[PDB]
């Protein structure tokens, strides 16, 4: 209530001075009144206690913020401390929100809460601060400061955008989707470490394009357009390139169907939804888990590979199992199951002969280690009341001598029932996090070398630390400079030609190829 | 039978002319150093020499393809312009 | 008449065209699938609800076994 009282006092003082005194009579009077009231109440009334500035902002009092902004704008150095206190509150809220101590947090919920806080602050700014530049600059700096603190925030942002892009169940119409995408990209604007963000976005693209299609079919253009007005023309190009790879893949599916129909409709490859991708675009470098392919799929894959190897001369079709899906027609009704190319071999072995165990599915199949355990656990352990592979030794841990059986489980009300044990709650275990961190570290280590060999060929030479500032400025918007890493890496090229950058002869550098 | 597969949705990977047995630039191998590295340890500090992958799915040593960027860079195994799409085998 | 209902007439003619394309493609895919012998001489047609007045398309009745298998194969495809 003090602000309203002081505003009324100022209004009555100015009315009296303009009506009861001379014509101008206001400059020294208003200046001294401001210097006495605001310059003395500014330090203590906004920070001490009992609904100052922080509390009146936490509860969401729009009128209080508006009147404080309209009052403190007259006196210099008022907006400075106002924004300082606002930034302190923002830092406190972020630290309370970006807290890492404690496992079991939902990344999508975390990103949603961060976006809600950003939207709340933007609404407060628009309603009270009248879009002041200083407040926007302070909040942008605060976001850059507390968001870059965590290096796992880009991953959570990517998970949130994947959750929003997989299906528009929430917000069926397009206006709210557009607003939420704009808010998400605004939040990403005040974020560093774009390399991990791009890597995880590409991984999410691979996950969503190599699974059931028809997710949005239109929002991909919006996503790439936003990524060209935010990231630019760098890896968004490779994203659209792997989309074109999907296009080429579907052209191949239809042409191979036509060719099979002409050479006797393939019975083994009745519905061969085979796909063709390139190694460079999609992160399929681990595409060699040699394991027995079921008789009919084996022949189908051989026919498809023969058709493809000829079609485009030199198409070495490597075999892999860690991608794709299938529809297993089971059979009182005929309900069709679903296997994501992980349970096909075990189920085929069961069809050949039932009453198998771990030794049987580990001896005569040439199976890997980790994926075997994952698939076995998905098929047996942690299953709701729709089990398709039961066992007698009911236990959590996996034994060796356990017999496998099958249950009817008529709870499925349709003919197309799928077991979606994969893509569970986001755990982000230590091994996968470590391997992706190593991958992104190598990516940065090669990117810095590519930049230094692309830029310094047409620039001047450095003596001690001249060109490193330029190479860090060029990568300021990408990630941290990492001075020790770049310093250790720039001295590794001296072993051979093409700008060896001799340390002893640093006076001049070889401007040759 | 009790379970019969109806649909299969596999994904096929392919490469142009990587020649695992030989770098098309250096003719040593896809791995195991290059012509300008020779000794594996020497002074390498974890052997920065890696395998470079382009948009044309052709694979050479990163050192092998870095020496060709100075002059014409047309990925001499085809007409496509060489890019850098993947590092490490 | 002009261009009021003639366009929809040629549209249902195109629906007939789409239907015959579906007949030939399903015949081709019949040899590929052919779970049983129910899918023999099939002359199935595919039309749209808007063009043809087939709004009364819900007689829920049993089907003979060979037609049952043929319909199941067509629905799966
Ligand atoms: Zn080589
Ligand atoms: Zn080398
Ligand atoms: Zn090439």
């Amino acid at each position: 209530v003090y602000i309203k009282k002081v505003e009324a006092r100022i209004n009555e003082e100015i009315e009296r001075v303009m009506h009861c005194l001379d014509k101008s009579t206001e400059e020294p009077i208003v200046k001294v009144v401001e210097r006495e009231l605001i310059s003395k109440h500014m330090k203590t009334i906004v920070e001490m206690e009992n609904s100052g500035l922080v509390h009146m902002l936490k509860n969401g009092k729009t009128e209080d913020l508006g009147c404080m902004y309209k009052l403190f704008s007259r006196v210099p150095n008022g907006l400075k401390t106002m924004c300082e206190c606002m930034s302190s509150y923002l830092r406190e809220q972020g630290k309370a929100l970006v807290s890492e101590e404690g496992e079991g947090k939902n990344p999508v919920d975390y990103i949603q809460g961060l976006l809600d806080l950003k939207s709340r602050f933007d609404r407060f700014l628009l309603e009270s601060f009248n879009n002041d530049r200083l407040f926007k600059q302070t909040i942008a700096g605060d976001f850059e400061y507390f968001l870059n603190l965590n290096s796992r925030s880009p991953e959570y942002l990517s998970l949130f955008i994947d959750d929003k892009l997989k299906k528009g169940v929430k917000g069926l119409t397009e206006q709210e989707v557009e607003t939420i995408l704009d808010k998400a990209m605004v939040l990403f604007r005040f974020m560093q470490e774009k390399d991990v963000f791009e890597r995880y976005y590409k991984q999410h693209l691979a996950r969503r394009l190599l699974t059931n299609k028809s997710v949005s079919d239109d929002s991909e253009k919006n996503m790439i357009s936003k990524l060209k007005t935010e990231c630019g023309c760098q890896f968004t190009s490779k994203l659209e390139g792997m989309f074109r790879d999907m296009s080429i893949s579907n052209t191949t599916m239809d042409e191979f169907r036509q060719h099979l129909q002409a050479t006797g409709v393939s019975l083994g490859g009745v519905d061969l939804t085979v796909r063709v991708l390139t190694t460079g675009y999609w992160p399929t470098q681990s595409a060699t888990p040699k394991c027995n392919i079921p008789p009919a799929p084996r022949h189908a894959f051989e026919i498809f590979r023969r058709f493809y190897l000829a079609k485009h001369s030199g198409r070495q079709l490597t075999l892999q199992h860690h991608m794709g899906s299938a529809d297993l027609n089971a059979t009182t009704r005929k309900h069709i199951l679903q296997v994501s190319t992980f349970q096909m071999t075990i189920l085929m072995l069961f069809n050949n002969r039932e009453k198998y165990t771990f030794e049987e599915i580990q001896q005569e199949t040439d199976i890997p280690e980790r994926e075997l355990v994952r698939a076995l656990q998905s098929l047996a352990c942690g299953k709701p009341t729709q089990r398709v592979l039961t066992k007698e030794p009911k236990s959590k841990e996996i034994e060796n001598g356990h017999i496998f059986t099958v249950n009817d489980q008529f709870t499925s009300k349709l003919h197309r029932v799928k077991i979606q044990t994969v893509a569970a709650k986001q755990g982000e275990s230590d091994p996968e996090r470590k391997e992706t961190r190593q991958k992104v570290d190598d990516d940065r280590k090669h990117e810095i070398e590519a930049a230094i060999v692309r830029i310094m060929k047409s620039r001047k030479k450095m003596q001690h630390n001249v060109l490193v500032a330029e190479v860090t400025q060029q990568l300021k918007a990408r990630f941290l400079p990492s001075p020790v890493v770049i310093k250790k890496r720039i001295e590794g090229l001296i072993e051979r030609e093409y700008l060896a950058r001799t340390p002893e002869d640093r006076k001049v550098y070889t401007y040759v190829a | 039978k009790r379970f019969e597969v109806k649909k299969w949705n596999a994904v096929a990977l392919w490469a142009w002319d990587i020649v695992v047995d030989n770098c098309a630039i250096c003719r040593n191998h896809i791995m195991d150093l290059c012509i300008e590295c020779q000794a594996n340890q020497a002074s390498a500090t974890s052997e920065e020499c890696t395998v470079a992958w382009g948009v044309c799915n052709h694979a050479f040593h990163f050192h092998c393809i870095s020496r060709w960027l100075k002059t014409r860079q047309v990925c001499p195994l085809d007409n496509r312009e060489w890019e850098f799409q993947k590092y490490g085998h």
